[PDB]
DNA sequence: GATGTATATATCTGACACGTGCCTGGAGACTAGGGAGTAATCCCCTTGGCGGTTAAAACGCGGGGGACAGCGCGTACGTGCGTTTAAGCGGTGCTAGAGCTGTCTACGACCAATTGAGCGGCCTCGGCACCGGATTCTC
DNA sequence: GAGAATCCGGTGCCGAGGCCGCTCAATTGGTCGTAGACAGCTCTAGCACCGCTTAAACGCACGTACGCGCTGTCCCCCGCGTTTTAACCGCCAAGGGGATTACTCCCTAGTCTCCAGGCACGTGTCAGATATATACATC
């Protein structure tokens, strides 16, 4: 019922430790849950378009790779 | 012998405005605007003729390229206006 | 004996866009209905940005469009600022922005 | 109107072939025949449905009429799905049955969608769109029930969404005038074989 | 304290956000931008979404932490994250 | 005061803030060092084009790098601010 | 010299357009430095086009195309 | 007699010429171009895989894994500017630690 | 029926290294590397067939595209190696 | 000095380097016709310089404005630890959905005549840029 | 409570828009090959779910390491006035090469034909993964 709290209170902590941050503040837990969401829209709205054009109800990996290439953040490892 | 898009921008400006003149320099900007958007859309839709393994550019590919290359409300107005142009083009 | 834009009900040309879209080598086959749609999209974009420019032109008590008016009409609107992000308009200057 | 049902009607008519699309739209009985005369039936399918939606943009729309169109679409494509056979026991107008089933199902969960259609041999085609107590009902994975007033038998369509099967069974048993529901071995593709294997036994008990 | 935790996580390579909550989040956000239609993600593409999201967030928090050491802080406030997006554009 | 009038004045007009001939001699000096021996003709509009691009780039760089001096509580720029502003983008 | 033409009041006006209130002193070197490391990446990316079409003259379209490939699209001067 | 072995290359030449015909790039494609193109691609591939193999060797493993390409790209200076807008799957980051 | 570039990368790796194996995932990265650089150079050189009003792609346009798309020392080594390949291709 | 911190090996586990069959895309051949490379030319756009002015930059100076360093209160954050909840394995079912194989048809390249829509050159005249003048505003 | 900021008016000036000549490129029209929309069938791989189980999150109590406001000190940019200087304007010559045309020729494209290479499939088997157990590094 929470639907964005699957991102947990320590998963953001694991991403901040990978980034190399010593001590997270408080309301970051309410901030990052915004930002990620916005970014996913500017992939998924950009990736549901290509699969709409090829008459396919299946969103393949190549569609997300093309959408990420069009955004500017090129992804290699899949295909 | 070297064409441009000045006359058409001047006609659109005299359509949506009564007497607002435009200088000969700023008109040049409009050339490099609309020799640019045409480079994006009619470039990028060509890419959608390659991912789906086709060889044509119909109206549907240009429609999806406009859905991609523009932000939300402007894209909605553009896709609402373009098919309105096409439907009165078909029944000639 | 009959114009293409007159069937199209538009103002931007149709045969010139079709000529560029064949000679540009974008695809080996060009559908007929495509450049009419594309010219209508270009007409709506130019109409939107000139419609936003003329109001700022009358705001400065002028009737002749200088590039500063186009700079302001791009940067004040939100969605055109989303579109024309990485573009430096020549002779443009910047917005009035303090602190 | 909302901007969700238009995509559903467009997708449903895109699934319809051109061989009997005029038959579907005449049997659906929702638009004027002058507007059938207006629509070109000779261009490609990717604009005929645009013109038909633009007809339905103006006049009337719902989720119920789109659901009834979905029912008429499913009634002519019985080769696609695979059916299941139920039977009730331990125990009549159909209007009270419709009201009882709809009220019991809407009291069971929050969001459901029920649609009926009358067909001969006292048949009723019941489209059910399941949902949760927080989400919209999924229209694209329906559940179809062929129910007969005379026989206690009911034909059941399978779906992706299980876990509502005993809920639907008990709600339809309480919704009918019965107490028991069974689940036989009969799971096949064509409806006429199930019809014969039920009616050869029921008409000649 | 934390210093044994950083040098363990900048060594491994596995995913940090769990697969099923991120899948439910993607299936939530996707159904709003398609006019109420479900889809069927291939089991490969969700990995691509998750890898791009992890790379974007890690680069973002690196740049935000580069901002935090400028102002004398060590703590990463929400003033820092909303400023490292307007600079990048 | 004084600066409060100058920010209002310079953000209104749309002139060229850099003089012509020093910028032209700098561009020619950079162009000599690549593919030596031959000179290179410049059209009179191309140097104006490159000058407009360089002025727009530097104004956007200072306006972007100033936001990391209000953030630290300071008022004044520093070369740390400019180098960090280039570090954020990736140029 | 040929770099001191970008004088102190030139960089000062370039900053005062940008909204900068109070300017330090060392900026007047680093900005000149970054100005050079800008212009080099516009010059050779221009002049390769000039070496392709075998002419000794850099047109304005060459600089517009170099800035096109660089990322900062320039209008007007086309 | 094959055009790969005739020029002394390893990347194919006929496949690159097939992708330059059917790629909608120009109306006519010369013969001296795709051999040059395959040579440049072979040089870039060798340039990556040398550093990747050396970083795999220094970690005492006889197999190349994407963390090794991540280290080889982010430690080299030229490929830092060539691939500066690239995310790599199963990537990880550099061991970045900094204090106040 | 769906081709890739795995065999050739494997041959180059066994050339410049004796026995260094490569996993089946990282090889995929190499595919999306060298289906990408070929998209840049042989894309961008096509643009230089359009500014000079030509219709061919010879070796000279690919040479200038390599001079543009690569940083300094790597571009110098690449342009020094490519003509070395072409000269021993010509005298077949 | 106990807690990490690196190493030996256990084995076990599956990916992967390799061997084979095989379908089809790459090589040989050769005509042919447009692309273009070389040759000449003439103008036109750029380069160099004389000269005089006038804004514009350089340089001392002092003064307030701001950056920096220490510091005390305190509060918001890390950590330790029991619980309880949700995530993963994995296993079953099982069916919607990619795809791909024919077909036939509308449709877009391809081409000869022809003409007006748009491009090049020209000529004002009103819009505008600048210069000087009369009406407000904060220290 | 008066120098500074804003609006206004007059006058030169010069580019913006109207106008004509014209030419070549867009239109019209008839021909033919074929790209792709359309239908139907077939394998497959994604979703739903469930039982378990257990690894991690959750909630909390608490100690304390930074956040932040304050304040003292010292240095350091900005405004100002004077002197100096080079940028610019307009001109004048001249000449290097940019754009145009001709002309042959040659080199790539198309179609046909032949077969060697790169891909899918299948399989033993070594590389490492994780796990336990044991010899060093340290605040």
């Amino acid at each position: 019922r929470d639907n964005i709290q699957g991102i947990t209170k320590p998963a953001i902590r694991r991403l901040a430790r990978r980034g190399g941050v010593k001590r997270i503040s408080g309301l970051i837990y309410e901030e990052t849950r915004g930002v990620l969401k916005v970014f996913l829209e500017n992939v998924i709205r950009d990736a549901v378009t290509y699969t709409e054009h090829a008459k396919r109800k299946t969103v393949t990996a190549m569609d997300v790779v093309y959408a990420l290439k069009r955004q500017g953040r090129t992804l290699y490892g899949f295909g | 012998r070297k064409e441009s898009y000045s006359v058409y921008v001047y006609k659109v400006l005299k359509q949506v405005h009564p007497d607002t003149g435009i200088s000969s320099k700023a008109m040049g900007i409009m050339n490099s605007f609309v020799n640019d958007i045409f480079e994006r859309i009619a470039g990028e839709a060509s890419r959608l003729a390659h991912y789906n393994k086709r060889s044509t550019i119909t109206s549907r590919e240009i429609q999806t390229a406009v859905r991609l290359l523009l932000p939300g409300e402007l894209a909605k107005h553009a896709v609402s206006e373009g098919t309105k142009a096409v439907t009165k083009y078909t029944s000639s | 004996a009959k114009s293409r834009s007159s069937r199209a009900g538009l103002q931007f040309p149709v045969g010139r866009v079709h000529r560029l879209l064949r000679k540009g080598n974008y695809a080996e086959r060009v559908g007929a209905g495509a450049p009419v749609y594309l010219a209508a999209v270009l007409e709506y974009l130019t109409a939107e940005i000139l419609e936003l420019a003329g109001n700022a032109a009358r705001d400065n008590k002028k009737t002749r469009i200088i590039p500063r008016h186009l700079q302001l009409a791009i940067r004040n609107d939100e969605e055109l600022n989303k579109l024309l992000g990485r573009v430096t308009i020549a002779q443009g200057g910047v917005l009035p922005n303090i602190q | 109107m909302d901007e969700t049902v238009a995509e559903f009607i467009k997708r449903t008519i895109l699934k319809i072939p051109m061989n009997e699309l005029t038959t579907i739209l005449k049997a659906w009985d929702f638009l004027s025949e002058n507007q059938l005369q207006t629509v070109n039936f000779r261009q490609r399918k990717e604009s005929v449905v645009q013109h038909l939606i633009h007809l339905c943009e103006e006049k009337r729309a719902s989720i119920s009429d789109a659901a009834l169109l979905d029912i008429i679409y499913m009634q002519f494509h019985q080769h696609q799905k695979v059916w299941d056979v139920f039977q009730m026991s331990k125990g009549f107008d159909m209007k009270q049955f419709k009201n009882s089933f709809k009220k019991i199902l809407q009291r069971a969960l929050k969001n459901v969608t029920v649609s009926f259609r009358e067909t001969e041999e006292n048949a009723v085609w019941i489209r059910i769109a399941w949902g949760t107590q927080y989400t919209k009902p999924n229209q694209y994975k329906p559940t179809y029930v062929v129910y007969y007033s005379q026989t206690p038998y009911a034909f059941t369509s399978s779906s992706m969404l299980r876990r509502n099967t005993p809920l639907l069974g008990q709600a339809l048993t309480i919704a009918s005038k019965h107490h028991q529901i069974v689940k036989m071995d009969l799971r096949s593709r064509y409806l006429d074989s199930l019809k014969a294997i039920v009616f050869k036994q029921y008409n000649q008990t | 304290g934390w210093l044994k935790e950083i040098r363990k996580l900048q060594k491994s390579t596995h995913l940090l956000i769990r697969k099923l909550p991120f899948s439910r989040l993607a299936r939530e956000i996707c159904v709003k931008f398609t006019r109420g239609v479900d889809f069927n993600w291939q089991a490969q593409a969700l990995l691509a979404l998750q890898e791009a999201a992890e790379a974007f967030l890690v680069h973002l928090f690196e740049d935000a932490y580069l901002l935090t050491l400028h102002a004398g802080r060590v703590t990463l406030f929400p003033k820092d994250v909303q400023l490292a997006r307007r600079i990048r554009g």
